[PDB]
C-alpha cells in the first residue's frame, strides 16, 4: 500500500519547553528541488521567512527577529528547521513549501509549547484536601478517587500558562485514602495521601 | 553525473547461503539525511523490480529476507538467505543528482549439486529439406554446472565449424541450465553422409554419452 | 493497477529519427513524472530523459542534441525521438513512473527493442523438432531466418509453460537470428496430447502457429 503525496498536509506539533524542537521538511531529493521556503507565523508578529534557491545558490532570510530559529546546519546539504531551545513565544505556524518540477508540497506545523506543571496535594482542614497544578501549559484536569464535593480554580497568567487548584471536602467517613488524577500533555501524575 | 560502482560484478552462493552486494557513489546521494539510493532486481526478458527505495525501504509484496543499509557513499543489499528464483542481475539506482545514474550491475548465481544432461538429437524436416537446407539440433537440458562439451560427428567424422550454440540462463526452480547446439548443412552435403551424431561431455557424465541418428531411417 | 507500455518502429535505419509512445494507464501524467531508460544488448541501464509532471523536461547531457521528449495529458501518452541514431542506439527502451520528491522508479514498462539497421525486415520460418522412438519425450520448434529480435515462442497458447526452455537467438552469418524452444513431456501423452508452438515476430507483423508431431516411418 502506497498512496500519492498529497500537497498540503497540516499536523499539531506538541513540544516542551527548554527542548529542542527539530521541523522536518518532506523526503526530497536535490535533483526535484527549485526553491525550499520555511515560513514561520508566530501570533500577532510579521511571517518570517528563510529561503533556499538551489539553481542561483542563494540563501535568503526575510522578518526574522529570533535567532534561535534556524537552519539545523545549511538549507544546501539539510532542510531541516530548529529550534535552539524552545519558549512560550514560539507557539505558532511552521510551514515547509517545496517547489519542485512536479508542483508545490506543503508541510505545516501547528506547534504547541507545553510547560509540565508544579503539582502537589496536601490536607487543608478537617477532612478537606487541595490539589494544584501550578503554572502549566496547556491547563491540566484534576480528579478524584473517592470522589467528594469539591471546587476548581482556573487562573490563566498572561505569560500563557495556568494554575488550575481544586479543593475538595469529604463529609462521608467512608473515605480516608484520597487519589488526586492529574491529567496533562506532559504527562499523568496521581498523589495519594491518608486524610488524617 | 555520479558514477555508481557495484562490488562484485557477479557472485556465486551456495542455496540457502547469504549474498552481499554493495555499491559505492562517488559523490554524496543524501539530502536532509536521506539516501537516495535505491536497489532493482532483473530476470531475463523482464524489466527492473525495484526491492528497494531510499536505501534501506523495503517494496510492498517483495520478500522480508531482501534488506537495504548504508549512507552517503556506501551502500549495501543483503538477501538473508538466497533463494532459486533470486538468481538475477541486482543494479542499484541514485536519484539525488541530475542526471540519474545506475550501478553496472551485479549477476547472482546460484552453486548446487553437480547434474548430468539429458541429450536429445532431433534430424531435419522434411520441409527444410525442400528448400535445400539441412538443421540437426542436440539439446542438453537440466544440468549443472554450465560449463559441457559438445562435438559434432558425423560418420566418425569431427565436423569444424558449422554450428553454433546457445545457453539458457540459469533455472528458477531447479537451478540448472540447457545448451541447443545446431549444425547447418545444405541438402547436398546433408544427404552424402550417413551417420549423425552428438558426443556430450560433462561432469555428471562419467563418460562422454552419444546420441545419433541413421539419415534414412527412424 | 498502475500499467506502461511502450510502442515503436522495432527497426531504424542509421541516421534517421527514432520514435517511440509510452502510453500509461492507473495515474495522470498531471501528477507523476516519467522517464526513459535504455538497455543496450548485455549491457546496464542509461537514463535519456525524463518528461516532469509540471510539463518541463530534463535530458542527459550525452543524448541532449538529438533527443526530444513530449507528452499529452489528455492521451494519458508520452514521445520520445532520437535523431540521427547509429547501431550504437541498437537497445531496449523502458518507460518508467518516477514518484514525485524522490524519484523513485516504482512502475515500469515491458520494454521495446529498437534495432538500428539498414537491412531490411524478414519474417522467421519455423520447422519441427519432432520426438524421437520412453519416460520422458523432448519435442520443440526451430524458428529460423529472421530479422530483427526479438521472437516470442508459446505452447498450446500458453497453456504448457512448465518444462519448456526458449533459447537465446544466434546471429547466423547469414545475418539473420535462429532460436529453438522445446520442452520436455512423458512418453506417454505423445499419442493423445496435441502439442502447437506459437511463434510471433512483431517487426515482420507475422505469426506463425504450428503442430509439432512425432515423425513416421512414411
Ligand atoms: C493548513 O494550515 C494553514 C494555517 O492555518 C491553513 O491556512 C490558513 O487557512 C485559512 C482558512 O482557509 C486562511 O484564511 C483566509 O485568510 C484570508 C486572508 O488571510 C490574510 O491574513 C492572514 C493573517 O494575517 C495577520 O496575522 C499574521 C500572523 O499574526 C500577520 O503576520 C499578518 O501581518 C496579519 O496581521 C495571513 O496569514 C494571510 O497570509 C497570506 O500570505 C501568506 C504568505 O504568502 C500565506 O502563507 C498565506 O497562506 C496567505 O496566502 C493573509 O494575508 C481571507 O481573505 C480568507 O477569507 C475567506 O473566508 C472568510 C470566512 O472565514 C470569508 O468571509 C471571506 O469572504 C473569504 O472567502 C480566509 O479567512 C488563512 O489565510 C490561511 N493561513 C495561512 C498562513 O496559510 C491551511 O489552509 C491548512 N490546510 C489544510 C489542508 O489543512
Ligand atoms: C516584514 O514585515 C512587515 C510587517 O509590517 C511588512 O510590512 C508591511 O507590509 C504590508 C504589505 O505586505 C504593508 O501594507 C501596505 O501599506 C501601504 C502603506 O502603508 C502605510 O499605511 C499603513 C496603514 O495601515 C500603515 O500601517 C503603514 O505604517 C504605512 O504608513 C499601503 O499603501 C498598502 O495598501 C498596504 O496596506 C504594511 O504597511 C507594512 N507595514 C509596515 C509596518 O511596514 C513587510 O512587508 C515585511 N517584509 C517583506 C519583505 O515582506
Ligand atoms: C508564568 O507565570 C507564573 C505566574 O507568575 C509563574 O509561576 C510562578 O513561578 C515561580 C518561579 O518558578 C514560583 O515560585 C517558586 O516556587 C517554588 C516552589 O514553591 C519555590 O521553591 C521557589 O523559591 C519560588 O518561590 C511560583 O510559585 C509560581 N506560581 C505563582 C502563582 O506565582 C511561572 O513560573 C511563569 N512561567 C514561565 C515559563 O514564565
Ligand atoms: C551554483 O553552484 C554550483 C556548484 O555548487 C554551480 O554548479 C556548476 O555549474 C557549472 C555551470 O552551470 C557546471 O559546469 C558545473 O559542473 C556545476 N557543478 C559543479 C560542482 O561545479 C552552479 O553553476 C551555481 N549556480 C549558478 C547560477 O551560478
Ligand atoms: C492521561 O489521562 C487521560 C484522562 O484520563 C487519558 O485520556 C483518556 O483516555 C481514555 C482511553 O480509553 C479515553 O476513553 C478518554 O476519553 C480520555 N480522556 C481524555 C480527557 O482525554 C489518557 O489516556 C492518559 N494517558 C496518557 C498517556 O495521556
Amino acid at each position: 500500500n502506497y498512496s500519492k503525496v498529497l500537497a498540503e498536509v497540516n499536523t499539531s506539533w506538541p513540544v516542551k519547553m527548554a527542548t529542542n524542537a527539530v521541523l522536518c521538511c518532506p523526503p526530497i531529493a536535490l535533483r526535484n528541488l527549485i526553491i525550499i521556503t520555511w515560513e514561520i507565523i508566530l501570533r500577532g508578529q510579521p511571517s518570517c521567512t528563510k529561503a533556499y534557491k538551489k539553481e542561483t545558490n542563494e540563501t535568503k532570510e526575510t522578518n526574522c527577529t529570533d535567532e534561535r530559529i534556524t537552519w539545523v546546519s545549511r538549507p544546501d546539504q539539510n532542510s531541516d528547521l530548529q529550534i535552539r531551545t524552545v519558549a512560550i513565544t514560539h507557539d505558532g505556524y511552521y510551514r515547509c513549501i517545496m517547489v519542485t518540477p512536479d508542483g508545490n508540497f506543503h508541510r505545516g506545523y501547528h506547534l504547541q509549547v507545553l510547560v509540565t506543571p508544579e503539582v502537589t496535594l496536601f490536607q487543608n482542614r478537617n477532612r478537606t484536601a487541595v490539589c494544584k497544578a501550578v503554572a502549566g501549559k496547556p491547563a491540566a484536569h484534576i480528579s478524584w478517587i473517592p470522589e467528594g464535593d469539591c471546587a476548581t480554580k482556573q487562573e490563566y497568567w498572561s505569560n500563557g500558562t495556568v494554575t488550575v487548584k481544586s479543593t475538595c471536602h469529604w463529609e462521608v467517613h467512608n473515605v480516608s485514602t484520597v487519589t488526586c488524577h492529574v491529567s496533562h500533555l506532559t504527562g499523568n501524575k496521581s498523589l495519594y495521601i491518608e486524610l488524617l | 553525473d555520479i558514477v555508481l560502482t557495484q562490488s562484485p560484478d557477479s557472485l556465486a552462493v551456495s542455496l540457502g547461503e547469504r549474498a552481499t552486494i554493495n555499491c559505492r557513489a562517488s559523490e554524496s546521494v543524501d539530502y536532509s539525511g536521506n539516501s537516495f539510493m535505491h536497489w532493482f532486481q532483473q530476470k531475463p526478458g523482464q524489466p527492473p523490480k525495484l526491492l528497494i527505495y531510499r536505501a534501506s525501504n523495503l517494496e510492498s509484496g517483495i520478500p522480508d529476507r531482501f534488506s537495504g543499509s548504508g549512507s552517503r557513499t556506501d551502500f549495501t543489499l543483503t538477501i538473508s538467505s538466497l533463494q532459486a528464483e533470486d538468481v538475477a542481475v541486482y543494479y542499484c539506482h541514485q536519484s539525488n543528482e541530475d542526471p540519474p545514474t545506475f550501478g553496472g550491475g551485479t549477476k547472482v548465481e546460484i552453486k548446487r549439486t553437480v547434474a548430468a544432461p539429458s541429450v536429445f538429437i532431433f534430424p531435419p524436416s522434411d520441409e527444410q529439406l525442400k528448400s535445400g537446407t539441412a538443421s540437426v539440433v542436440c539439446l542438453l537440458n537440466n544440468f549443472y554446472p554450465r560449463e559441457a562439451k559438445v562435438q559434432w560427428k558425423v560418420d566418425n567424422a569431427l565436423q569444424s565449424g558449422n554450428s553454433q550454440e546457445s545457453v539458457t540462463e540459469q533455472d528458477s526452480k531447479d537451478s540448472t541450465y540447457s545448451l541447443s547446439s545446431t549444425l547447418t548443412l545444405s541438402k547436398a552435403d546433408y544427404e552424402k553422409h550417413k551417420v549423425y551424431a552428438c558426443e556430450v561431455t560433462h561432469q555428471g557424465l562419467s563418460s562422454p554419452v552419444t546420441k545419433s541418428f541413421n539419415r534414412g531411417e527412424c | 493497477e498502475v500499467q506502461l507500455q511502450e510502442s515503436g518502429p522495432g527497426l531504424v535505419k542509421p541516421s534517421e529519427t527514432l520514435s517511440l509512445t509510452c502510453t500509461v494507464s492507473g495515474f495522470s501524467l498531471t501528477n507523476y513524472a516519467v522517464s526513459w531508460v535504455r538497455q543496450p544488448p548485455g549491457k546496464g541501464l542509461e537514463w535519456l530523459g525524463v518528461m516532469w509532471a509540471g510539463g518541463g523536461t530534463n535530458y542527459n547531457s550525452v543524448f541532449k542534441s538529438r533527443l526530444t521528449i513530449s507528452k499529452d495529458n489528455s492521451k494519458n501518452q508520452v514521445s520520445l525521438k532520437l535523431s540521427s541514431v547509429t547501431a550504437a542506439d541498437t537497445a531496449v527502451y523502458y518507460c518508467a513512473r518516477e514518484r514525485p520528491l524522490t524519484g523513485v522508479m516504482d512502475y515500469w514498462g515491458q520494454g521495446t527493442l529498437v534495432t538500428v539497421s539498414s537491412a531490411s525486415t524478414k519474417g522467421p520460418s519455423v520447422f519441427p523438432l519432432a520426438p524421437s522412438s520412453g519416460g520422458t519425450a523432448a519435442l520443440g520448434c526451430l524458428v529460423k531466418d529472421y530479422f530483427p529480435e526479438p521472437v516470442t515462442v508459446s505452447w498450446n497458447s500458453g497453456a504448457l509453460t512448465s518444462g519448456v526452455h526458449t533459447f537465446p537467438a544466434v546471429l547466423q552469418s547469414s545475418g539473420l537470428y535462429s532460436l529453438s524452444s522445446v520442452v520436455t513431456v512423458p512418453s506417454s501423452s505423445l499419442g493423445t496430447q496435441t502439442y502447437i508452438c506459437n511463434v510471433n515476430h512483431k517487426p515482420s507483423n507475422t505469426k506463425v502457429d504450428k503442430k509439432v508431431e512425432p515423425k513416421s516411418c512414411d
